Parts: C-alpha cells; sequence; structure tokens
C-alpha cells in the first residue's frame, strides 16, 4: 500500500512524501522474510536516494549509504548510479551525469521511475547551469555557452530554440553568427489592452442602439 | 603605516595591482599576520582580487560604455581573467552589466524605463522655476543699494 | 469554423452519453483535430495530450494514430517526423471524414503555416540549408512554399537570397498593439456615420 | 485684491508640469473603469422598451444612471489630456 503510494506522489513531483513513503516500505521489506522482498528493498532503497537528489541536498543521500545494508544487504550497480548522479547534480555539471548514465546505462534500462526522473533531471539541471552564463551576457557565442554547460554546439543551439518556445527568457537565437540575444524587455502596456475592450464594448452597443432606430425607418 | 592603505580603499578612484604591491612590499608584507607569513603568504594573492573588484564599482558607475580591450589594460588582466569577474559581480548584486563575448564593448548600466528618465525631466523644470523667481527678488534690492 | 469545436468537443472526451450519436473513438478523432486548429503549445499539451481519457484509450486503429502523433510532435519539435504523420493526416483522417472533406485543403494548409511560424518565433536568422535539412526538403522548394503563405502572413518573415540567410522581422512591441486598435476602431468609425446618415435622413 | 492674490508662482503654475509617472496612472485608471461601466450600459439597453417610464427605470438599472456617468468620465478626462499635451509641447520648445 505504501510502495504504491510511494511510486505516485514521487511521480507527482513531490519528494516529501515519496521520501516518506519509501521510508516506510523500507522498514517493511527489509526486516520480514525475503520472497522477493530482496528484490524490493534493493529498489525502494534507490529511489530513497533519488528522491534527494531532485531536492538538490546530496548529504542525505551519503547519510543514506553505509556498508551496513546500502554497500552490504543491497549491493547492486544502482547504488553507485545514484552517487555518481548526486554529485554531478550539485557540481552542475551535466558533462559529469552525461558520463554516469552511458556507465550505469542497465540500472537505468530496467527501471521505469528511474527512466522518467533522470529525463525531469536533465532538463531541469540544463536550465538552471544555462541562465548563469547568460545573465551577464548578452550577444555571447553558442561556442561558448557550450564548453561550460558540458554539450555539443548543435545540442545547444538545439535546446535555446526550446526554451524561448516556453518563454523562460524568450529571446532571440540569431544562426547566422551564433549569437544569443536574452530579451527581458515588456513588448505590453496597459493602456493599449485595456482600450482594446473599451473599444469592443461600443461595438456592441451600437449593434443594440441599431434596434431601437429600426422603429425610424 | 596603516592609514596608508585602509585610506585607497575609502576613496572611489581608480587604482592598479603592480603600484599597490610594490609600495607595501617593505612595510606590512613584513609584517605578519597580514601579508607575508605562511597562510598569509598565500593571502597577498588574495588581495589582487579585492583591487579589481573595488574597481569593478568605479568603473561601472563612471563609464556608461567602455571597450572591454581597454578594460583588461586597466583592472591588469587578460581577457579570460575580466569577463569571468565581472559575471560573479553582476550575480551579486553590486553591479548590473552585460558583457559580450566577441570581444566588442561591455556596458554598465542600471535599467532606467521610459516613465523614470521623464521623471527627472519633471523635477529639473520645477526646479529651474524657483531660481529665475529668488533672482527678480536680489534685481530690486540692487536698486535700495545703488 | 472550428473555434466553436474545440470547446465542445474537449468537454465530449470526459462524459459522453450516446443514443444515436458517433462511437467513442470516432469523437476521440474528432477532438484531436479541433484541438490542434485552435490552441498554440502551452495550453495545447495540457488538453489533448494530457488528457487522462485518450491516455487511456490508447491508438489501435489507423485514424487515431496518425491524429496523435502530430499532435506530440508539434508540441515537441521534432519537425523531420512531423511531415510523414502530416501526409498521414491527409489521407487517413481528413477527407474520409464527412465534416472535415471540405475543410481538408484548409485544415493541411495551415498546419505546414504554424509549424514553420513556431520555428520563426526561437529565431532571427537561420540559415537556408539548415531549415530546408530538418523539414526534409529543397532550398528550392522550402522558398516555394513560403512564397505562397507569406503575403497573407502568419509566417512573419522575409528571405534574403542573396545572402543566404532566412531573416526575420519582428514587430512585436507596442507596434503591434497599435496596429491592433487602429483597425478595429475604423470600423466603429464606419458603423457611427452609417447609422447616423441614416438618422439624418428622417 | 488683497484677499483674490494668491502666490507668485500660482499665476506660473501651467508650467509646473508633473511626474509622468502619475500621468500614466491618471491615462490607466480611466480607460478600465470605463470597461465596466460599458457593461452596465449594455444591460440597460437591453429590455427597458415596454411602457412607463419610470418603471422600466426601476426594473432594468435605469436609475443609478451608468448612461450619464460613463459621459461624465469620458469628458472629464479628456478635458485633462488635452492640456497635459498643450503643457508637453510648450516646455519642450520654449525652454530649449
Amino acid at each position: 500500500l505504501d510502495l504504491m503510494s510511494g511510486i505516485l506522489h514521487c511521480e507527482d513531483k513531490d519528494y516529501k512524501t515519496a521520501f516518506s513513503y519509501f521510508f516506510e516500505s523500507f522498514e517493511s521489506y527489509h526486516n520480514l522474510t525475503t520472497h522477493n522482498s530482496y528484490e524490493k528493498a534493493c529498489q525502494v532503497l534507490k529511489y530513497m536516494l533519488l528522491s534527494k537528489i531532485m531536492l538538490n541536498l546530496i548529504d542525505d543521500v551519503k547519510n543514506i549509504l553505509n556498508a551496513k545494508y546500502t554497500k552490504e544487504t543491497y549491493q547492486s550497480r544502482g547504488i553507485d548510479a545514484m552517487k555518481a548522479v548526486a554529485e554531478a547534480y550539485n557540481n552542475r555539471s551535466l558533462l559529469d551525469f552525461n558520463t554516469a548514465l552511458k556507465q550505469y546505462e542497465k540500472e537505468l534500462m530496467g527501471d521505469e521511475l528511474t527512466r522518467s526522473h533522470f529525463n525531469a533531471l536533465y532538463d531541469t539541471l540544463l536550465e538552471s547551469n544555462l541562465c548563469k552564463i547568460i545573465e551577464p551576457f548578452e550577444c555571447v557565442e553558442i561556442s561558448h555557452i557550450s564548453k561550460i554547460i558540458g554539450l555539443d554546439t548543435q545540442q545547444v543551439e538545439g535546446k535555446l530554440s526550446q526554451m524561448i518556445l516556453d518563454k523562460i527568457f524568450y529571446g532571440v537565437l540569431d544562426q547566422g553568427n551564433g549569437w544569443l540575444y536574452v530579451y527581458e524587455t515588456p513588448n505590453q502596456d496597459a493602456t493599449y489592452d485595456s482600450a482594446l475592450e473599451l473599444v469592443g464594448q461600443l461595438n456592441k452597443v451600437v449593434d443594440q442602439l441599431f434596434e431601437k432606430a429600426s422603429v425610424l425607418y | 603605516s596603516q592609514e596608508s592603505l585602509v585610506k585607497l580603499f575609502t576613496t572611489n578612484e581608480l587604482m592598479r595591482w603592480p603600484i599597490v604591491q610594490k609600495t607595501y612590499e617593505p612595510v606590512l608584507n613584513e609584517d605578519d599576520l597580514a601579508f607575508g607569513g605562511e597562510a598569509n603568504k598565500h593571502h597577498w594573492e588574495d588581495l589582487q582580487k579585492r583591487v579589481i573588484e573595488h574597481n569593478l564599482r568605479v568603473i561601472s558607475e563612471y563609464y556608461s560604455r567602455i571597450t572591454l580591450l581597454r578594460l583588461n589594460e586597466l583592472l591588469d588582466l587578460t581577457e579570460s581573467q575580466t569577463e569571468t569577474y565581472i559575471s560573479d559581480l553582476v550575480n551579486q548584486g553590486i553591479i548590473y552589466a552585460k558583457v559580450n563575448r566577441p570581444a566588442k564593448i561591455v556596458n554598465f548600466e542600471k535599467p532606467k524605463n521610459s516613465s523614470q528618465l521623464l521623471n527627472e525631466w519633471s523635477h529639473n523644470v520645477d526646479e529651474l522655476l524657483e531660481h529665475i523667481e529668488t533672482i527678480g527678488h536680489l534685481i530690486t534690492k540692487e536698486e535700495i543699494m545703488h | 469554423n472550428f473555434k466553436e469545436a474545440a470547446k465542445l468537443l474537449v468537454d465530449s472526451l470526459a462524459t459522453f452519453t450516446s443514443i444515436e450519436l458517433t462511437s467513442y473513438e470516432s469523437i476521440a478523432t474528432y477532438a484531436s483535430v479541433t484541438g490542434l486548429f485552435t490552441l498554440e503549445r502551452t495550453d495545447l499539451k495540457s488538453k489533448v495530450i494530457d488528457s487522462p481519457e485518450l491516455l487511456s484509450l490508447i491508438s489501435t486503429t489507423a485514424a487515431l494514430q496518425s491524429i496523435s502523433s502530430l499532435t506530440i510532435s508539434l508540441y515537441a519539435s521534432d519537425y523531420a517526423s512531423y511531415f510523414p504523420y502530416l501526409l498521414e493526416t491527409y489521407a487517413n483522417v481528413l477527407i474520409p471524414c464527412k465534416y472535415l472533406n471540405r475543410h481538408a485543403d484548409f485544415f493541411v494548409r495551415e498546419m505546414r503555416r504554424k509549424v514553420y511560424a513556431q520555428l520563426l518565433e526561437s529565431y532571427k536568422t537561420l540559415s537556408l540549408k539548415s531549415m530546408a535539412s530538418a523539414f526534409g526538403v529543397s532550398v528550392a522548394f522550402l522558398d516555394n512554399d513560403l512564397g505562397k503563405f507569406i503575403p497573407n502572413k502568419q509566417l512573419n518573415c522575409v528571405i534574403d537570397r542573396v545572402n543566404g540567410i532566412v531573416e526575420t522581422n519582428r514587430p512585436d512591441n507596442k507596434n503591434a498593439q497599435y496596429h491592433l486598435l487602429v483597425k478595429q476602431g475604423d470600423g466603429l468609425l464606419t458603423k457611427l456615420q452609417k447609422y447616423g446618415a441614416a438618422v439624418r435622413l428622417t | 485684491k488683497m484677499l483674490m492674490n494668491l502666490h507668485k508662482e500660482q499665476w506660473q503654475s501651467g508650467l509646473k508640469m508633473y511626474d509622468y509617472e502619475e500621468k500614466e496612472e491618471s491615462n490607466l485608471a480611466a480607460t478600465k473603469s470605463m470597461v465596466k461601466i460599458a457593461e452596465q450600459y449594455s444591460k440597460r439597453i437591453e429590455e427597458e422598451k415596454e411602457l412607463t417610464e419610470e418603471e422600466l427605470k426601476t426594473r432594468y438599472v435605469g436609475r443609478q444612471d451608468p448612461k450619464k456617468h460613463l459621459s461624465e468620465t469620458a469628458d472629464e478626462t479628456l478635458e485633462n489630456n488635452i492640456v497635459s499635451v498643450l503643457t508637453a509641447g510648450v516646455n519642450s520648445v520654449a525652454i530649449k
């Protein structure tokens, strides 16, 4: 019961509830008899490490670890993965994660929940680093972003196109010089918007007037 | 002895590292628990950062626009160093800036809307009319004098 | 006009009661068509990709399948795979339908307009080859399709054939909001005149 | 004459323009408020055309008159903004 809820609130993206539920199921699975609860202690444990990585508190990934149940009783490739990704999100190094999931690929393929949260994780990580670079910069080359961010030149240009569409900086990428302009400018004014409504009102009113004048004709 | 070092950073003048280094080299680099001790030998190296970060305050206020190529002379840095130190310093909130990567111009500025610029322009006008009224009173007054 | 259609039919996914009214897989297909037409990214993604109702119904038949894959590709900016899905949508969805046989021509033409216009919003400059390659067409063929769509305008672009770029003009600022108002006002002035001459005659 | 007079810059207070933040405020409020009294104006004239004038005005919100009130606001904000344009055009050219 707790397991199911654990996965589902984790997916809904609340990692405070997930961690509590997956702590509860850790107590049950670990200490009662094993028939498949070997496999299910091991899996709940990996999702406990994952939840902390999303919060960006990575000391708690390390507090959970110890060779008493985490590198002793359940010892998997998956344990090494989680601390690798943990270091990488904290560092702000998307390159470290990219190396990490390459060599922990077999953990990744086998679990659905990890795979969903390592996508969530990739895009949240990419946006936070990307910001840092383009906040004190304008007219900045795409090659220059790429070195810092850990990505190919193209991969950067492709991603940048999507950030504009979400409107998280709403700029334009100029591809013929490779420069990125960030525009935070208001292109909107209050008077003008309210004026479109005011005029709108009068058009409806003039139809209503026309009926009353029908008698004259 | 103390007064000459502290005085430099209470003013908002320009200053340059190879010069500041030399001045205090047989005064305070020869006093331990300041610069030139052991752990303090590795803080003489820190003094460099302080001079730069103070200079950027001055330069932002004073230059509304300056070339980068000029900026790297001033701070006594090369291009790689100079961009890093402006970027960190924009985040901290002391200055607000935009830096261009091809090697064009680095503009230091604070945002100013249409409404804001005009407000200043309202105040100028009001103040000019107060100036003229008091001037008419002292002319009348001169007729009494002579 | 589909503006009304979307509104009624996205709701008709949730609760449907059917007495001489056509199948629930049939109603789902129609709803995806009307979603695309009306709404833009942010809204679209909620309504017709994240519906619980469509996600429980899956795809098993051709018609539903092609329409569905097209919709995710408009959102997800895979423009490569967009045109094979677009072409599938012409044959299997628009034309065998009674209520879209006459709106098939209009719907595909619009679709070509939107996808290229989305790309343009994220760009100030592109190159001709990059742009063409993504679509999976030729530069020559691309200039030709742009050259029907631009006069009427939803793209908001020009093409410099000479420097080899595609350049993008932006009239969105206060300029845009001024143009919106003067035109709406031009009509109010026409109507006021028109009724007024008639009573002044009486 | 002694009572009628005022300051030495009261006869020299039309050159004293206002801060334009405040003038923007004046622009913004008047347009917004008129949308809501206009809405009120639409409801009033949907009916109100059977017999007995006072009754109809009691029924369809013809008392608490929005027709009168919409005109009033418009005129009021209209006379202000003619002088504000006048002020700016004088001060820019005159001084410099």
